[PDB]
């Protein structure tokens, strides 16, 4: 009746870089067509101890790519006996996506922290291209917050300011995007560690609706 | 010939599943380990496969399975159709010459 | 033996050299159907373990083929799976993964982990690019505690306290959303799963017949095949018992068999 | 490539007395969306060769990696030989033709500038493999909008100076920005001369909208 | 002594020695001395390249290879094996830059090439390489790193080492040299002095000194020592030898 | 979708003579409705006694010319002699039929002196079939050029006419006129006309300007 | 048109008291044209074991021959008569070996246990889906008619002769309402003491 | 083998001796002895410790690079005795196998399974003619989720047994006897107790008192399952504690 | 040594393993075949009349095709393999060319197979010598002889196996156009040659007769004994 629909994440993924780390965020809704298969999913897949990734697109393809890249990065880090660089994980993701761009669709953005370059945010959209961005948004609902993030993004934002900005933009996306919803999952990565928080119910920022009386 | 064109899109992938898996393992080792690991494994596989039964007799390939890590893994490949129960066997000398590259 | 010109040794594995026949036959005019099971499988995570549920109706097309089908498949003593979609595909997938997990446990000497089975299932399904239709609900209680997964045919999984799969999955999931509590009791979890399966049975055409249950916990494995029998056949009013001589025969061949 | 995905707008090149100058915008568009507005579509192959691409940016990065590796290896050899711009043009033509023959082409149109042995080189390599050398080149909508002006100026004055070529390229960039939906205000001027390849920073066009008030 | 155990690399002697690897080491010892000293600023190489005939053009049979923008290679033993292993290292470094996007660390490249050599020593179909080489590089994070690889397949970092005929004399000279406190210029001068000291003009008629270095003064990029500095180092070595 | 072939225009023409073999072509490289460049001769000289013209898809033309040059070098290395015009024609036919199921979109006309010093013109189709003719026109304007060649060189449909042998100057004038007409009526032709005259002394290249679009 | 309807066919198996019955039609025809009225769809896979295949005739014959090959090898290796469950598993493996392009047949297996003499009936899908039911199993182009007749007629613990009567009536009434099935029906009644093979009179239309 | 099978019984790996012994495996053991060092591993109820003597031959040699303690994964570490190149190759193979196990099964490989795989590869080496057994010995340590500390030694023949106190190298027999004596006297076997037992066993068999730079110690505890290499200062502190008492 | 490896050339230039295969051929039983006008006949001397053995299963003369025959002397298994390969090739030729297989073509194929097996030292040469005899498309009688080395030669009359030299001298002495003209003359010639090969003769004679446009037929012991009696009577008359 409502089957034969490949489970697509339909995420609104966001990653903002601050001084000495990166703030990650995403919703928790996966819709198989229009039915919400999962409403509390975890879209922030950790690649290493201090490197995370956000999955957008086909759930199976992104999951397989993330698992393969995690395996490769763990092996590489063991071989080098050093904490892996975020650029290395981004390059592995880019190579995997570019090799199989015609076989799998996966919009993945990688953010993390390494001793050398500190907090970094990399975006690898469908096609297999990699570029470093101060803030990167992807997924179906990212289109509805491009102007908001463009207008409300500043340079030198603090960790808490970046968390608030990510929460606001994500909440706007969930409100406007049908494929986006659930709860806001945040992950602030820094030298000390990764601390994850989930905003649900009243915690999710609320924006006043027009509510014109005649309507 | 039209036989070169796959009948099923998945047919070409699963027909060379073992070859593709070995190629992927070599690519991963070579990305991470270096040139030594793929070359080592290639020589090891060549050595184990060089010693076996003649083509018209089904071989066990126990050492090859151990080296490839499939000694404790079973897939549809092993169960669905048995190479022992071939149902089609050519002339012994013909098969040996074919393997030797003469034909 | 074979007849002339057989060079390559036999190639083990799937045999796809049969789709040209399918193309020719379809071109000639307009494929037969296979049992899709019209399933409603559900599972929950309660305080002590996992409770799985399923229906016992298998449908070929729009006609009930099997009125009593076991859709909760054995994977390991502590891990069980529920199958939805193409019946044969789910059966073979579960059997293969069960054998692989048995080999893994024999080699390790310790109880298998649910994560291992989930990884194997999803990796194989992704390898086959969703051509194997296996809507699976994987549940078990390993050393790390109860775990419940929902594996889709394309190779995507998700760990959730409660999952539903199949055509009648929406009704069962609505029942769950209405009447789900964290850290349920064994009886409460069994009742919730039974109500979800019954809702799917009575609201979905593809689902029906009886209700299957499987209670998994760190202490016991409770497989309840005839857990409930909501629907049953009515009593036959008239007797059409055919008497001897009703049917006319043409030939008679009595072949005694030695004992 | 099968889906262009993130694409490039256009690359314009023109040869003057002393070298060649090429220009390209800093925009990579997913569809009609700007998305990436800081990528660079011009690379420095070696001390006497430059390259600009229009099309799939992932394929451009792949070509960047390959060409950089070849240049690095040849420099390692240290035999006193350098890849002339014509050699790079021939190699790119062969690679594009092979990829086309494999039914998996690279979706970029490439402009190759260079200056070796006191000879300005300006090459054009297309997706299929169409290769030729012209005094002026333009890809995408460039061939329709900027190419007229370049050809008129060149057929009027056969040889231009560096300043004249730069001014003409800037005028062409202004026209493209005015009349191309996939264009961007920020562009990148790259010039190769006897000194070497010099890539200028982000430059903007002088917009004019008096006709808006005229109506 | 492995009289009946020294024919294949896959055969163990009763005492547990693979004599083919040892014969490869001796073959390396047959070659002229190549030394390399690591200091705070970087790594400086130097080889006693014997000229077999005046007919050969200057630079023929170069013993110093640039396997990467920042990695040098001073080789000894059989020249053909040295070229083959240099090509292998070049492929490895090329591949690392292509995959991970940044220059391969010196230690990782040394490990890769050493494991390649060991793999070649493992089997009987192939024979162990008859060459030993020194991999040296300098980076701002990694710093000055010098590594030496033996035909057995070992990979050990050094502050200074030598491979060839007069290995021990050069090693003693480097030992009495205080490399950790000198700059690259003094290090290259002392390398030239040591090469001239260990050279035996009687057995070996003549030689040409090839000098290369990688360090901060070269911006972490391996290159041959400039002709002026090389001539100054040769003059200093001549003066030291005279006295 | 993806189309491996595009039409880049170009018109080629070869005329055979007693001691000359003219191979002429235009310099218009135009894809779609735009002009890629105004200087791209379609005639490439292979040996001192053979010139080949290629029209159609530019990439296939370039690849085929490079393959022909490589095969000529291989033949010279093996047989220790330069390949003759007929041998080049046969080899080109075999090469073209090699890629039969992915045909080269190239119209090939080989013009040059044979072993007897007589002009030989070989016309090719994309598949590979070829034959020897006295004159032929290929490319976009082949249909426009051929009738006048038949009328003048072949003296066809000309009752009570003198079959004067074709001289060099008359051939050049005819080539110029036909290409001028093509530039007038065919949008894929114009700019310039590269004329390669293959004689026993060598190959002479002449450029004649045509009217631009 | 459906591939099964290309050649027609209808096979039924029923279970009684310490006895099993299997029946099939005898029509072979391409689309609408009939060719022979003696085509065999039931093949012996042991003394008290039969398998009936309905569907494409060529696929039916290929599957029967390959199954006989595997069965002969299995019995030679083990040295014992195969169990009905083992035969079902073998058929399922054979059919799943051609999963992506399937054998257009839906075999049904009916027989007694060689040791316990317990009746056993099962049906297989296109790609080998086991299905064991104690009442009955049907397969062919007239599945609906056979299902209706079996549901309306089947009773538990049927006397062999009356089991034959029931299965014969069901098959006759099912095939009489199907165009591509009929032209005679063959019934095999398998009991531990003996096996009775009977050919019924049916409409040759 | 491509070159050809050797003639004598002890000249080839495959062919048997009249008793049925494989002399090439025994010669691989002799090579392990030829390594020149001795490694001692002790299993406690809180941690597993591996101690091996570190011998920097030359001053020019960089002591940092000279080490026989390698980590396979984040929780499993090993000490290798025998040929350096063979030990490195086995370490790389073990790392790859552990990574593949983690990728395929979703959880970290146990130590016993790692040695089982290594021993299977070693058996493959000893069965075929083309290859030769690796002249090195692998001792793996790690904390299991349920079994606690685990110590496994992993040999060329293909024997993957686990031990409460492992020894390998030139002084394997004497170290084994000393460890058997210590085990017979069951102490509490605390972390520092196990470290002291390993260090004193090595010192007794080598008849030398180690300074901080002559040994390298790697530890892994239940509280801290990550494989940790003891810093030279910590080794010196342990040696001082041993000297005091 | 030089004589152990097939590929190794001896200092004189011999491939001694091929010559050892020839010696193995010589160890085999004698096979004799002559050529006549529209009549080709073969004869093989049985080593011993082994009782309690079926003569059909140990026949030495076989029919490669309806118009070609072959007799061998050497290792029986190698002969069987070569015969099967020759039959397969004959059918393949009749398929691809549609014309009946010439004796030259099949003889060349057998020689090529033997030479290819002589190529590598991994494979040992076929230790058999074959007497391929038959009629061509036009019906011209043809007799040929192959060797393990891979060299085939046409013969008017040949003998292979043990005692081949003496039988060859016999045939050379007693080969005349008159004998070839009469089919019975050729048959009697073969009987006499084989009787010279083996004194006992009689049941040991394995003779096969092939005539123009007639399939290979093996004369029963009755006919062989009749011909032996004819030869004996002719000898007695002298």
């Amino acid at each position: 009746d409502w089957e034969s629909r490949e489970v697509s994440t339909g995420t609104t993924i966001m990653a903002v870089q601050f001084d000495g780390g990166v703030v990650l965020g995403a919703d928790s809704r996966t819709t198989t067509g229009s039915y919400i298969a999962n409403r509390v999913t975890d879209k922030l897949t950790p690649i290493h101890d201090r490197i995370f990734c956000c999955r957008s697109g086909s759930a199976a393809d992104t999951q397989a790519v993330a698992d393969a890249v995690t395996y490769q990065l763990g092996f590489h880090s063991i071989e080098l006996n050093e904490p892996p660089l975020v650029h290395t994980a981004a390059s592995l993701f880019k190579e995997m996506c570019y090799r199989y761009r015609e076989d799998l669709m996966a919009g993945i953005i990688i953010a993390g922290w390494d001793p050398q370059e500190g907090g970094q945010v990399y975006s690898v959209p469908m096609g297999g291209m990699m570029v470093r961005q101060s803030f990167a948004i992807g997924g179906s609902g990212s289109s509805y917050i491009y102007g908001y993030v463009d207008a409300t993004y500043r340079e030198g934002m603090t960790k808490e300011e970046c968390l608030q900005f990510t929460a606001n933009a994500l909440a706007l996306a969930m409100e406007r995007d049908g494929s986006s919803g659930g709860v806001i999952r945040l992950a602030a990565i820094a030298e000390s560690g990764v601390e994850r928080q989930v905003l649900l119910g009243d915690q999710i920022p609320k924006f006043a609706v027009a509510t014109l009386p005649p309507a | 010939k039209n036989e070169l064109l796959p009948s099923h899109p998945l047919e070409l992938s699963e027909k060379n599943f073992q070859l593709n898996q070995d190629k992927m393992n070599f690519s991963t080792l070579r990305n991470i380990q270096g040139l030594f690991a793929p070359l080592k494994l290639q020589m090891e596989f060549k050595a184990v496969q060089q010693v076996q039964r003649l083509p018209f007799l089904s071989s066990s390939n126990l050492s090859l399975d151990v080296l490839r890590g499939n000694d404790e893994t079973i897939g549809f490949e092993d169960i669905l159709n048995d190479p022992s129960q071939s149902e089609v066997m050519g002339e012994p000398h013909l098969m040996v010459e074919y393997k030797l590259g003469l034909l | 033996m074979a007849a002339v010109s057989v060079y390559a040794p036999p190639v083990g594995g799937f045999s796809f050299d049969n789709c040209r026949r399918n193309a020719v036959l379809e071109a000639d005019f307009a494929l037969p159907k296979v049992r899709k099971t019209g399933t409603t499988i559900a599972g929950v995570v309660y305080k002590d373990g996992i409770v799985l549920g399923a229906d016992t109706r298998a449908t070929e097309g729009m006609v009930v083929a099997d009125k009593n089908c076991s859709k909760i498949h054995f994977i390991s003593p502590n891990i069980y799976c529920c199958g939805a979609g193409t019946a044969a595909d789910t059966d073979m997938t579960t059997q293969l993964i069960s054998s692989n997990l048995e080999l893994h446990s024999l080699s390790t000497g310790r109880l298998p982990r649910v994560v291992t089975a989930n990884r194997m299932l999803k990796q194989m399904l992704f390898r086959y690019q969703g051509y194997i239709g296996a809507a699976l609900v994987l549940g078990g209680v390993d050393v790390t505690g109860p775990h419940l997964y929902s594996i889709y045919p394309h190779g995507s999984t998700d760990k959730l306290p409660y999952v539903t799969m199949g055509s009648g999955s929406l009704a069962a999931m609505a029942v769950f959303e209405d009447k789900f509590r964290p850290d349920m009791e064994e009886e409460e979890a069994k009742n919730l799963v039974s109500e979800a399966i019954a809702a799917g049975i009575f609201n979905d055409l593809g689902s029906g017949s009886n209700i299957d249950l499987c209670v998994i916990s760190k202490n016991k494995l409770d497989f309840l095949r005839p857990y409930t029998v909501p629907n049953k056949k009515g009593t036959r009013l008239g007797r059409y018992r055919c008497e001897k001589g009703t049917t006319a025969v043409l030939t008679e061949k009595i072949t005694p068999l030695e004992i | 490539t099968q889906n262009p995905m993130v694409t490039g707008t256009s690359v314009l090149g023109v040869k003057f007395e002393g070298g060649v100058v090429i220009a390209a915008d800093m925009l990579g568009s997913y569809g009609s969306l700007a998305r990436f507005r800081n990528i660079s579509r011009i690379m420095r192959v070696n001390n006497s060769t430059m390259l600009g691409a229009s099309g799939d940016y992932a394929d451009f990065q792949y070509l960047k990696q390959v060409l950089g590796q070849m240049v690095i290896d040849e420099e390692l050899l240290g035999d006193g030989h350098s890849y002339s711009p014509r050699a790079i043009h021939s190699w790119l033509t062969r690679a594009m033709y092979s990829r086309r023959s494999k039914m998996n082409p690279l979706w970029n149109t490439m402009v190759i500038g260079g200056y070796a042995d006191g000879e300005s080189f300006l090459g054009y390599v297309d997706m299929l493999g169409v290769a030729y050398e012209a005094p002026s080149l333009a890809t995408g909508y460039g061939a329709y909008l900027a190419q007229p002006l370049l050809r008129e100026v060149l057929e009027k004055q056969p040889v231009l100076s560096q300043t004249e070529a730069r001014d003409l390229v800037e005028r062409c960039m202004r026209v493209l920005y005015y009349r191309d939906a996939r264009s961007y205000n920020r562009f990148q001027i790259a010039t190769v001369t006897e000194k070497g390849v010099e890539i200028e920073g982000p430059l903007s066009t002088e917009t004019n909208w008096d006709i808006a008030h005229m109506i | 002594i492995g009289t009946g155990y020294d024919l294949s690399a896959s055969t163990f002697s009763p005492d547990g020695r693979v004599f083919q690897v040892e014969y490869a080491m001796k073959a390396v010892e047959n070659s002229s001395t190549a030394i390399g000293i690591r200091c705070k600023d970087g790594v400086v190489f130097g080889v006693e390249k014997l000229v077999l005939s005046k007919l050969y053009e200057e630079g023929s049979n170069k013993r110093l290879f640039n396997v990467d923008r920042h990695v040098g290679m001073a080789v000894a033993g059989l020249l053909a094996d040295a070229r083959s292993l240099a090509d292998i290292a070049r492929e490895e470094a090329s591949n690392f830059r292509s995959n991970f996007g940044y220059n391969i660390p010196l230690k990782h490249l040394a490990d890769r090439v050493a494991m390649y050599v060991h793999a070649y020593t493992l089997y009987s179909a192939v024979r162990p390489f008859g060459c030993s080489f020194m991999l040296g590089s300098y980076s701002v994070n990694d710093g000055a790193q010098l590594y030496m690889i033996d035909p057995s397949g070992v990979s050990y970092g050094y502050w200074g080492c030598a491979i060839g005929k007069a290995r021990q004399a050069a090693k003693t000279e480097i030992e009495k040299l205080q490399m950790k406190e000198m700059t690259c210029r003094d290090i290259v001068k002392e390398v030239a002095k040591i090469i001239y000291i260990v050279h035996d003009e009687v057995k070996d008629k003549a030689f040409e000194l090839e000098l290369s270095w990688v360090g901060e003064l070269t911006n972490g990029r391996h290159e041959i020592v400039p002709k002026d500095i090389r001539e100054e180092a040769e003059k200093y070595a001549k003066e030291s030898l005279k006295e | 979708r993806f189309s491996p072939y595009v039409f880049n225009g170009g018109t080629i023409l070869a005329i055979a003579g007693e001691d000359f073999a003219i191979v002429a072509s235009d310099t218009r490289l135009s894809e779609g409705f735009s002009i890629h460049t105004r200087d791209s001769p379609k005639c490439y000289k292979l040996t001192d006694k053979t010139v080949i013209g290629c029209s159609g898809f530019h990439g296939d033309c370039l690849t085929l010319t490079k393959i022909i040059e490589a095969r000529l070098k291989m033949y010279k290395h093996s047989n220790n002699k330069a390949m003759t015009t007929g041998a080049i024609a046969a080899m080109l036919s075999t090469i073209l039929y090699s890629r039969r199921f992915f045909p080269y979109y190239v119209y090939n006309i080989i013009g040059g002196l044979d072993e007897e010093g007589k002009g030989a013109v070989y016309s090719f189709d994309p598949v590979g079939s070829y034959q020897r003719d006295s004159f032929k026109a290929g490319g976009s304007a082949s249909a426009m050029l051929q009738p006048l060649l038949d009328n003048q060189v072949g003296f066809k449909n000309m009752q009570n006419v003198e079959h004067v042998p074709l001289s060099l100057d008359r051939a050049m004038r005819l080539v110029k006129d036909v290409f001028i007409s093509a530039a007038e009526r065919d949008v894929y032709t114009g700019d310039a006309l590269r004329i390669c005259i293959v004689t026993k002394e060598g190959i002479r290249e002449e450029t004649v300007s045509l009217r631009k679009d | 048109m459906s591939i099964m309807s290309y050649n027609g066919g209808a096979v039924m198996a029923m279970k009684g008291k310490n006895c099993v019955a299997i029946a099939a039609d005898r029509r072979f025809g391409i689309q609408a044209q009939m060719v022979t009225t003696d085509f065999q769809k039931i093949f012996p896979m042991g003394d008290r074991l039969y398998i009936g295949l309905a569907g494409l005739a060529t696929d039916v014959q290929t599957v029967a021959q390959r199954l006989k090959f595997r069965l002969n090898l299995y019995e030679l290796k083990e040295g014992r008569q195969i169990k009905p469950y083992t035969l079902m598993s073998m058929v399922a493996n054979l059919l799943y070996e051609k999963r992506f392009g399937p054998y257009y047949t839906e075999p049904v297996i009916a027989g007694l246990d060689p040791k316990t003499f317990k009746p056993f009936i099962c049906s297989l899908d296109l790609i080998g889906c086991p299905m064991v039911t104690d009442d009955f199993v049907v397969s062919g182009t007239c599945a609906e008619q056979m299902y209706g007749m079996c549901e309306s007629l089947w009773e538990p613990n049927m006397d062999p002769d009356h089991l034959f009567e029931t299965i014969s009536q069901a098959m006759l009434n099912a095939v009489d309402r199907d165009a591509v099935s009929g032209m005679g029906v063959i019934v095999h009644i398998i009991e531990k003491d003996k096996i009775t093979t009977r050919t019924l009179k049916a409409r040759m239309d | 083998m491509s070159r050809g099978s050797s003639a004598g019984f002890d000249r080839h790996i495959t062919i048997f001796s009249p008793e049925g012994r494989l002399y090439q495996v025994e010669y691989a053991f002799k090579a392990i002895n030829q390594g020149g060092l001795t490694s001692v591993a002790v299993r406690g109820k809180d941690c597993a410790v591996i101690v091996t003597q570190k011998k920097v031959p030359d001053k020019l040699l960089d002591s940092s690079t000279v080490t026989h303690l390698f980590k396979i994964t984040e929780n499993i570490g090993c000490v290798m005795t025998g040929m350096t190149a063979d030990s490195r190759s086995q370490v790389q193979r073990a790392r790859y196998e552990a990574a593949n196990w983690k990728y395929k099964y979703g959880y970290e490989i146990p130590v016993d399974m790692l040695c089982k795989r290594i021993a299977d590869i070693s058996q493959v080496y000893t069965q075929n003619a083309e290859m030769r057994p690796l002249g090195c010995c692998m001792i793996l340590i790690g904390i299991d989720e349920e079994q606690g500390p685990q110590v496994y030694k992993c040999d060329p023949a293909g024997y993957y047994c686990g031990f409460k106190a492992t020894a390998a190298g030139v002084k394997q027999t004497e170290s084994t006897s000393f460890l058997e004596k210590k085990v017979k006297k069951k102490f509490d076997w605390t972390f520092e107790q196990t470290v002291e037992t390993a260090i004193t066993c090595l010192s007794t068999v080598l008849s030398i008192d180690f300074k901080p730079s002559e040994i390298e110690v790697g530890v892994v505890t239940v509280e801290n399952p990550k494989f940790r290499i003891l810093t030279e200062a910590e080794i010196d502190a342990h040696l001082v504690a041993l000297a005091e008492r | 040594s030089y004589d152990r490896a097939i590929t190794v050339f001896s200092p004189d230039g011999h491939l001694f393993q091929v010559e050892y295969a020839q010696e193995a051929v010589k160890k085999g039983s004698t096979a004799v075949g002559v050529r006549g006008r529209d009549i080709v006949v073969l004869g093989v001397e049985k080593k011993s009349v082994a009782k309690l053995q079926d003569e059909r299963t140990v026949r030495k003369i076989c029919a490669l095709d309806d118009n070609v025959c072959m007799a061998f002397a050497g290792l029986t298994a190698d002969a069987r393999i070569v015969i099967n390969r020759a039959r397969v090739e004959c059918q393949s030729h009749r398929l691809t060319v549609e014309d009946p297989v010439t004796v030259e073509y099949i003889t060349r194929y057998i020689a090529s197979l033997k030479q290819r097996y002589t190529q590598s030292n991994g494979r040992r040469p076929f230790g058999i010598s074959a007497l391929i005899v038959g009629f061509d498309f036009d019906g011209t009688p043809r007799l040929y002889q192959t060797d393990p080395s891979g060299t085939y030669h046409a013969w008017k009359a040949n003998a292979i196996g043990r005692g081949a030299k003496s039988v060859r001298e016999f045939l050379e002495k007693n080969y005349t156009d008159e004998a070839i003209e009469t089919d019975d003359l050729t048959i009697k010639l073969v009987i006499k040659a084989l009787l010279e090969v083996v004194q006992s003769g009689g049941k040991n004679i394995e003779l096969a007769v092939m005539r123009r446009d007639q399939s290979l037929k093996i004369l029963n012991p009755e006919e062989i004994e009749k011909y032996v009696a004819e030869i004996e009577k002719e000898k007695e008359e002298n």
